């Protein structure tokens, strides 16, 4: 009937990269001719046949379009297939970078929605959104002009575990869509829970975090604080599973949580446990 | 005075085929001092249009170079890299060979 | 995982032949990112990877400044290791200079390198710790005394420490497509009769990025280094790195022979054997 | 980021 098409590795390349666009056709990665939308019945490269690939290398922002393929019949009335799936490559680097903000924070609970703020004081038109690693479109909002920012909000959720991960978002400006600027700085969204929060209490102050669920790591987290700690848990013989995080003599004092993880999850943790207060 | 007479390794950038394009290169490495003279040359014949690499060198502090050019590989055309070096009584000339 | 980013310059005298030029290139692992020329007119320092280019107008200025400063400072070098040395006007030398960090996965510091070498002889070094000087010569000697007396190594050891990482940790995000990437090896073998009862096996890694990569051939196992020829790593020219390997062979025994390839591409070691 | 350069 129709091929498949795809990039790869990301249809959001950087200018300078490269991105290789593939036609399945048939039970093979086939011979096949290239459209663009802006001319929907003209191939590109005036019927140029591509064998097995098409390596854009690197990439400019000539590559930046909205692609259809169509796979070589031998035996067919036209001796092409219908066209394919669209794959939009989009280019980036070619505006300089926005900001993505997490809000109220980049935790998410299970099930529970989030705010990703993409903005800039560059009056972009349009800003995208993109999950590091997907193969989905970026989704798109209007950037919304406000005391000289431009900017928009994307709801993500309910959280569960494939929302959580790396975004970057982008701004364009009279662009098709296909220029994009430089991307943001990586924001990781985490989701929490929904494993059983862990006890933190204290045991010169030493944090102790502990749980019976086999967590590898805990990770134990201020309010307000700057970095958090990180820890492997350790079995004990009562089947608890444990990590004491020394605080010092330095103090200070304030408001703990801490979170069990596993090996192999980047993106989530357990849900966080009781907030615990020390004192000065 | 240290002086290291350069390796020379001529090659295209992908797999031969004749009648496509590509790219002839000629890369030179472990020499020492940095002054060369590196050409293209199809049938003896020096290629105008060839670019090279910013002068960089190795942890032993021998210096490497890329001299390219695009170019179309044939049966019949012959493709080689001319090289000349204060090592080098006279320029050596290594012959393109599709297959090292 | 592991990364490093580098600075290789050149500076060289050619009386009656031209003014002294300077030439530096900046690499994060095999990538080359910018360049400066004391000859080209620019007098800039100049962008060579496009995803350098994000940087802003104050990062330009603070590079070019610095690789001018050390355009000049090289040039006056080259006349001090003349005296040095009690070296005629009229030779040409070479002075070079290493720079750079190394730093593991998890972005912390690793090692760091600053080095310089004269007329192709490594001239003053610093040690591992980054706290003392490794002088080659008499020369150097009074290098290492005068930057002891400036506190050189001091100097060096925290910009090693904070800058130079926190740039790579910098670079490596904003180039990560391109410089995260691991591009495998694309193999292939063939068989080329030398006379009708030997041939030679030549084993093709191509298009692989980083560089670093091992060809072996063993026969049956056990390696069979006995005549393996091994070109250097070389670059095609589009940011990818070829190799081969090759190995002379009994007529009729090219079955007992394997080729193994070992690159950070592939998550599993790849065998590779020829077959008509 | 280049490195601050010190005479010989
Ligand atoms: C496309 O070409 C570039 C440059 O030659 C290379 O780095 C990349 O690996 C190629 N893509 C594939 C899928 O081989
Ligand atoms: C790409 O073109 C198809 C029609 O060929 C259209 O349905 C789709 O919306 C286009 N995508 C974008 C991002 O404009
Ligand atoms: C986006 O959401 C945040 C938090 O809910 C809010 O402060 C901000 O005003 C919103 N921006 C809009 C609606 O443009
Ligand atoms: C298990 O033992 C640890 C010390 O090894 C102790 O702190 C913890 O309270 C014990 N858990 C229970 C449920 O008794």
């Amino acid at each position: 009937d129709k091929p498949f098409l795809s990039a790869w590795p990301s249809a959001v390349v950087p200018r300078g990269g490269h991105v290789t666009l593939r036609c399945h056709y048939r039970h093979r990665f086939n011979n096949f001719m290239l459209y663009k939308e802006d001319r929907i019945h003209i191939p590109i490269f005036h019927g140029r046949i591509f064998q097995e690939s098409f390596n854009m290398s690197p990439v400019t922002t000539a590559h930046a379009g909205n692609y259809t393929c169509r796979g070589s019949h031998p035996h067919s009335p036209t001796g092409w297939s219908a066209p394919s799936n669209p794959v939009v490559i989009m280019v980036t680097g070619n505006h300089r970078k926005p900001s993505l903000l997490a809000h109220p924070g980049p935790l998410v609970k299970s099930g529970e929605r989030v705010i990703l703020q993409c903005w800039s004081d560059i009056m972009f038109e349009h800003f995208f959104l993109h999950k590091e690693g997907i193969s989905k479109d970026p989704s798109r909002l209007v950037g919304q002009i406000h005391d000289g920012v431009s900017k928009a909000n994307f709801s993500i959720g309910p959280m569960m575990l494939a929302l959580a991960g790396t975004y970057r978002c982008y701004g364009s400006v009279t662009h098709t869509s296909y220029q994009l600027s430089a991307p943001s700085d990586p924001l990781d969204i985490v989701v929490t829970g929904p494993y059983e929060k862990p006890s933190l209490s204290a045991q010169s102050v030493t944090l102790s975090c502990s749980s019976r669920s086999s967590y590898d790591m805990y990770h134990l987290s201020r309010e307000g604080g700057a970095h958090e700690r990180r820890l492997p848990a350790v079995r004990k013989v009562n089947r608890t599973f444990q990590a004491d995080f020394p605080l010092g003599p330095a103090t200070h004092g304030g408001t703990y949580r801490c979170f069990g993880s596993f090996r192999h999850s980047p993106y989530e943790l357990s849900d966080p446990s009781d907030p615990l207060l020390v004192s000065v | 005075m240290i002086q290291r007479t350069p390796k020379i390794q001529v090659y295209s950038r992908h797999p031969a085929e004749n009648g496509k394009s590509n790219f002839l290169n000629c890369y030179v490495s472990g020499f020492h001092p940095s002054d060369i003279e590196v050409d293209l040359l199809k049938n003896g014949e020096r290629i105008e249009k060839v670019e090279h690499s910013d002068l960089s060198f190795s942890k032993d502090w021998s210096f490497y170079l890329l001299y390219y050019t695009e170019f179309t590989p044939t049966e019949k055309d012959e493709y080689a890299c001319r090289v000349n070096h204060v090592t080098l009584s006279q320029p050596k000339i290594v012959k393109w060979d599709r297959d090292m | 995982g592991s990364h490093s980013m580098r600075y290789f310059s050149t500076s060289v005298s050619r009386p009656g032949r031209g003014e002294p030029r300077f030439i530096a290139v900046g690499y994060v692992d095999d990538t080359q990112f910018v360049r400066f020329d004391s000859d080209a007119a620019s007098q800039r320092m100049e962008p060579r990877a496009p995803w350098i280019e994000q940087e802003g107008p104050e990062y330009w200025d603070e590079e070019t400044g610095k690789v001018k400063a050390h355009s000049q400072t090289d040039r006056e070098n080259l006349r001090i290791a003349l005296r040095y040395y009690n070296q005629s006007e009229a030779g040409s030398h070479t002075l070079q200079m290493m720079f750079g960090c190394d730093v593991g996965s998890d972005g912390r510091f690793l090692r760091g390198y600053h080095q310089y070498a004269y007329d192709g002889k490594d001239y003053i070094a610093l040690k591992e710790d980054l706290r003392s000087w490794t002088a080659a010569d008499m020369a150097a000697q009074i290098t290492k005394r005068k930057w002891e007396a400036a506190h050189v190594a001091e100097q060096q050891r925290a910009y090693l420490e904070g800058t130079c990482v926190d740039g790579l940790r910098r670079y490596l995000e904003n180039g990560k497509e391109t410089l995260q990437r691991t591009d495998p090896p694309k193999t292939h073998m063939t068989h080329h009769p030398i006379s009708d009862h030997e041939a030679t096996l030549r084993c093709w890694a191509l298009g692989f990025y980083p560089a670093e990569i091992t060809l072996t051939w063993q026969r049956d196992g056990e390696d069979q280094t006995q005549d393996t020829e091994l070109v250097e790593t070389r670059p095609a020219g589009d940011g990818t790195f070829q190799k081969w390997a090759a190995v002379v062979v009994p007529s009729g025994e090219e079955q007992r022979y394997t080729c193994h390839v070992q690159h950070e591409g592939l998550p599993k070691p790849l065998t590779l054997r020829w077959e008509p | 980021r280049y490195p601050l350069t010190f005479g010989w």
